């Protein structure tokens, strides 16, 4: 597996360790994704954290569908947005 | 210290600068580049679409170049086929 | 008071959310959706495509609808091609 | 023509209007560049306008083939990206004194 294919892995295996705690086992409820951000994100959305309706406005806003739960498809949209915030801020 | 999943999404950043950085705009991969990333770090199921096909998907405003914003694209869709496959 | 064309990228953002707001998540125009869009806000060189073809190109997260970013991968294919065509 | 035609057409107008001016005319210069950024998006690019070198960063990094000039298809870039910024800006909201 190359660079990108175990940083792909990481995202998928990442978003299944909090997806299966509950309910169905390959979406996030609201719960698991508030968990998830506030641990595995707690760099990348440091301010986002501290205002719990910010997040919710996140679940929400990927939340396409309108199911109250994130399917991983739903959910890798962050993940490329906050990877182009990161290249942001770096430069 | 980052995250393991904070400190994938910078790799993510730093697969795209190894090949943007090859030469010309550096926040630009060629077609030529492209062809070389796909082979290089891609799963064969990703690669058999063919790197033209793929450069002209990418490439949005059609000007020659995919941006790092456009081989995100790329991250988007390879992410969720390789989640496809992890839970088939 | 805006620049005209500070008003016309707003604008921009007011044509998508005349078809987000029909249902469901208001950041989401699905597939329906997007054919009443195109039929309404394309020109017929673009509505030719089908929309079901112009929804596969731009779902590229495959969720089953257009966010206001992938949206805007169709303002700029609109806007190439609408520049090629009036200066051929 | 629709209204989204007619948006597309007017970003369309305000690069003729800067790109005919000098070398070759469908192709912004960086002083035609900076002259369409400094008038016409006076607002959006407020900030950035304040410092030449920003503005400056923001077309090398459009020019994706390296030739010091933005085609069209190279300047439509910016206008999705300051369409979204745009979006960003409406839904956090405006701030108010002494
Ligand atoms: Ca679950
Ligand atoms: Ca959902
Ligand atoms: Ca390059
Ligand atoms: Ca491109
Ligand atoms: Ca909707
Ligand atoms: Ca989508
Ligand atoms: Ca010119
Ligand atoms: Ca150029
Ligand atoms: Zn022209």
């Amino acid at each position: 597996m190359s660079q990108l294919e175990r940083n792909i892995e990481t995202i998928i295996n990442t978003f299944h360790q909090y997806s299966v705690k509950l309910g169905h086992p390959d979406t996030l409820n609201q719960g698991e994704f508030k968990e998830l951000v506030r641990k595995d994100l707690q760099n990348f959305l440091k301010k986002e954290n501290k205002n719990e309706k910010v997040i919710e406005h996140i679940m929400e806003d990927l939340d396409t569908n309108a199911d109250k739960q994130l399917s991983f498809e739903e959910f890798i949209m962050l993940m490329a947005r906050l990877t182009w915030a990161s290249n942001e801020k770096m430069n | 210290m980052l995250t393991e999943l904070e400190k994938a999404l910078n790799s993510i950043i730093d697969v795209y600068n190894k090949y943007s950085l090859i030469k010309g705009n550096f926040n630009a991969v060629y077609r030529d580049d492209l062809k070389k990333l796909l082979e290089t770090e891609s799963p064969q199921y990703i690669r058999k679409k063919g790197a033209d096909v793929w450069f002209k998907e990418l490439d949005i405003n059609t000007d020659g170049a995919v941006n790092f914003q456009e081989f995100l694209i790329l991250v988007i869709k390879m992410g969720v086929a390789a989640h496809k496959k992890s839970c088939e």
